């Protein structure tokens, strides 16, 4: 699952004529404040990051529970046609069938490179906000 | 204006006050105070209450309106407005120093009593001028903030050394995550 889906960086480019209407707009504009950035609560963005990934762990729950199922029904029958090997083989020296397939497989690394998303970003997340937390130790800091 | 034409700024010099003192919501008579004829003009015209609202608190009031019933009354004003407006300068700059001030202050300096308090805490978190909060269990008035009336050279200053630290911690932090990578 780690060349699953390669990642290709990304890198900006424009005309100067943008970046002369970029200079242009910045002035002439209303005082639009940068603060989204730097907000220091979100637990229901954490919430639905991780209960959406919840689903799918369950959803791999329920694909490793069949994969024993699977064994399950594969481990009788070898060993009841190996059963019917040593009943059939004793029988015509005195005289002188489906198997299952398995879940398929492309689903189970369907799964494992979805959960493959929710932990690049959720630990991206993790140190998001635990930066603007451990910042605002610095602003409480001199208030007594 | 300037010094020498502040001669002909008598009429809007009371215009400005007494269009101001009609409205309720006027909340800065610090800017009628820094004018080049307003210093200028002195006697009873109607600059000499604003030295009463500034700096001054309603003990300095109620002592006014024994004197003129006629001149505060004669020009645009109505006293009631005026009176709460001096419940206000009055608490917001109690409300300035202590932060863990008690009922009975404000039935002794501003001469209500009991019940009249907790509609006019509201007055004053509404507009914009005391953010305050009611602690009522225990009998007391924490507030969050409070504006002021005039400043002093102890006034930059304690912008002054909160702020220096506070540049001096981000400076730690400012080595500090951009270092991570």
């Amino acid at each position: 699952f780690e060349y699953m889906f390669e990642e290709v960086p990304i890198v900006i480019k424009n005309s100067h004529l943008i970046n002369v209407l970029m200079w242009e707009l910045e002035k002439k504009s209303a005082v639009a404040d940068k603060h989204e950035l730097l907000s220091l609560a979100s637990s229901n963005h954490l919430g639905k990051n991780l209960q959406l990934l919840m689903d799918r762990v369950d959803e791999m729950s329920q694909d490793i529970v069949k994969y024993n199922t699977y064994m399950r029904n594969t481990s009788k029958q070898q060993q009841q046609k190996h059963q019917y090997q040593q009943r059939r083989q004793q029988e015509n020296m005195q005289r002188q069938f489906k198997p299952p397939q398995p879940p398929a497989r492309m689903d189970s690394l369907l799964i494992a490179g979805q959960i493959n998303t929710y932990c690049q970003n959720i630990k991206e997340f993790t140190a998001q906000n635990l930066g603007k937390l451990f910042m605002a130790q610095a602003l409480q800091e001199y208030n007594n | 204006y300037t010094e020498d034409n502040a001669s002909q700024a008598r009429v809007d010099a009371h215009r400005c006050i007494v269009r101001a003192l009609k409205d309720p919501n006027a909340f800065l008579f610090d800017h009628l105070l820094t004018l080049k004829p307003v210093k200028f003009l002195e006697g009873e015209l109607i600059h000499d209450l604003l030295t009463i609202f500034v700096s001054a608190k309603l003990a300095s009031y109620v002592k006014f309106y024994q004197n003129n019933k006629d001149f505060i009354d004669s020009l645009g004003l109505l006293h009631e407005q005026n009176m709460a407006k001096m419940r206000l300068l009055t608490f917001m700059g109690m409300a300035v120093e202590n932060k863990e001030i008690s009922f009975d202050t404000m039935q002794q300096e501003l001469q209500i009593g009991a019940d009249d308090v907790e509609a006019f805490v509201i007055d004053a978190v509404r507009t914009k001028m005391v953010y305050c909060k009611i602690d009522q269990t225990q009998r007391k008035v924490v507030v969050s903030h409070s504006t002021h009336r005039t400043f002093g050279k102890q006034q930059w200053q304690q912008l002054y050394d909160t702020l220096n630290a506070w540049k001096q911690n981000l400076n730690k932090v400012k080595n500090s995550l951009l270092s991570l990578s």
